[PDB]
């Protein structure tokens, strides 16, 4: 069975992450 | 049954919410950049 909830939020979350890594990228002990 | 229950379900609330963190870090980023 499939969710919207699953299918709305793993390419969501593929974009959230991203950001993670845009900020993280410029970012070495700053949090 | 008042108003749209369905409209007040999980998978409307949580996609708008991390949307708007997205905005929120690139935003940041236009922010600190100069």
């Amino acid at each position: 069975q499939w969710s919207a909830s699953i299918l709305v939020v793993v390419p969501i979350f593929l974009l959230l992450t991203g950001f993670v890594h845009l900020l993280f990228k410029l970012s070495p002990r700053l949090k | 049954e008042e108003n749209p229950s369905l409209f007040a379900l999980e998978a409307v609330l949580i996609p708008v919410g991390t949307v708007g963190l997205i905005i929120t870090l690139i935003f940041v980023y236009f922010w600190l950049e100069r």
